[PDB]
């Protein structure tokens, strides 16, 4: 019940490296996709207690569902990617040519609305296909590696019922309404005044707090270090801002 | 408020397919023929493992052939599951099965590149159209060959054959 004004996940799970990772899905409409192998890598971390911490696929959760789960790199959505993870499991999938896990990510990194030494980003695109074998070498193969979930749900429009999840099961998913005063934040606790709207995409909560007195939720994006403020952006917390609060998932790992 | 929050509910259960508190929800009137962001609807949720919620769904009126963001009706979800069972439900309530989405994907097509004889046949028998053009330019032959299912990939090639 009792909560902190200043909660952040890597703090508490000090011993769960996922959480601190900020990933990037160059050139793909992956918004629900890496914000969900993000939760999902966490939380199993957490609910095994770091006994197990891996980087869940991406790559396999994008390329495996099919239309359950959207239209691949066009857009997808979490209720059922989490529930996709609950009824059929993701496998290990680290960074692009990363050689980490059953299945690396495939789609090479890029550069969101950043001046920087990569690529520029192509604007969604081109589903990759679904292998379901992994990485010549690997060493648990794929039905081995599969991760399933016990259940999968949301949480309601209060504040309060997302502050707790975070707090006992640990980093949730979510979805806002974009701008583009919001390509371009750096820091401080973002606030829309003067842009177009542009989608609705996917991220990972975990944590909050206040600044400066202006209340925030602390998150992490799918474009990479450079973007952002290193990848992450505080957002308002309280008035369902942007949509924030509308639609949050989260699952709970399968215990053994 | 009830509104958002039935339809929420229904769409919860039907995706957790909570057969009960589905049976419930629109016994009461949950709107059945909800609607969320993107464009889902319970029956596409149920359209996952769930008979007795499709069958339900259906027999409340739920539009059979709602399309979201993407362009998919619960009948391409169950294609793509598979669930012969329930798309005979789907088609006989009245599915399209040229029901089309922004690439041009009709459950034949979606059905021989996820690998399944059994519902691409019962789409067929029930005037699948073959040749259709998803834009990528692949027809559900292509796709049948193109991803790793030789068996469809025949099958597909006699009936056009006579074409």
């Amino acid at each position: 019940l009792k909560l902190p004004a200043s909660f952040d996940a890597r703090e508490q799970w000090p011993q769960c490296p996922t959480i601190k990772e900020i990933r990037d899905q160059g050139s793909c409409g992956s918004c629900w996709a890496f914000g969900a192998v993000e939760a999902i890598s966490d939380r199993i971390c957490i609910h095994t207690n770091a006994h197990v911490s891996v980087e869940v696929s991406a790559e396999d959760l994008l390329t495996c569902c099919g239309s359950m789960c959207g239209d691949g790199c066009n857009g997808g959505y979490p209720a059922e990617a989490w529930n996709f993870w609950t009824r059929k499991g993701l496998v290990s999938g680290g960074l692009y040519e990363s050689h980490v896990g059953c299945r690396p990510y495939s789609i090479p990194p890029c550069e969101h609305h950043v001046n920087g030494s990569r690529p520029p980003c192509t604007g969604e695109g081109d589903t990759p296909k679904c292998s379901k074998i992994c990485e010549p070498g690997y060493s648990p193969t794929y039905k081995q590696d599969k991760h399933y979930g016990y259940n999968s749900y949301s949480v309601s429009n209060s504040e309060k019922d997302i502050m707790a999840e975070i707090y006992k099961n640990g980093p949730v998913e979510g979805a806002f309404s974009v701008y583009s005063d919001f390509l371009l934040y750096k820091s401080g606790v973002y606030q829309h005044v003067t842009g177009e709207m542009m989608g609705g995409h996917a991220i990972r909560i975990l944590g909050w707090g206040v600044e400066n007195g202006t209340p925030y939720w602390l998150v992490a994006n799918s474009w990479n270090t450079d973007w952002g403020d290193n990848g992450f952006f505080k957002i308002l917390r309280g008035q369902d801002h942007c949509g924030i609060e509308s639609e949050v998932v989260a699952g709970i790992p399968r215990t053994d | 408020h009830h509104g958002s929050d039935l339809g929420k509910k229904l769409l919860d259960a039907a995706s957790a397919g909570q057969d009960d508190e589905v049976r419930i929800l629109i016994a009461n009137g949950a709107d059945v023929n909800a609607s969320d962001t993107y464009g889902r609807t319970p029956l596409h949720a149920a359209a996952w493992g769930h008979l007795e919620i499709v069958d339900v769904l259906l027999a409340y009126g739920a539009d059979v052939n709602a399309s979201d963001k993407w362009g998919y009706t619960p009948l391409h979800l169950a294609a793509n599951e598979g669930h012969l069972e329930i798309v005979e439900v789907l088609l006989a309530n009245g599915a399209d099965v040229n029901a089309s989405s922004q690439r041009g994907q009709t459950p034949l097509h979606v059905a021989a590149t996820w690998g399944h004889l059994e519902i691409v046949d019962v789409l067929l028998a029930n005037g699948a159209d073959v040749n259709a053009n998803d834009r990528q330019g692949k027809t559900p032959f292509d796709l049948a060959i193109d991803n790793g299912n030789e068996d469809i990939a025949e099958v597909l090639q006699k009936a056009a054959k006579l074409n």
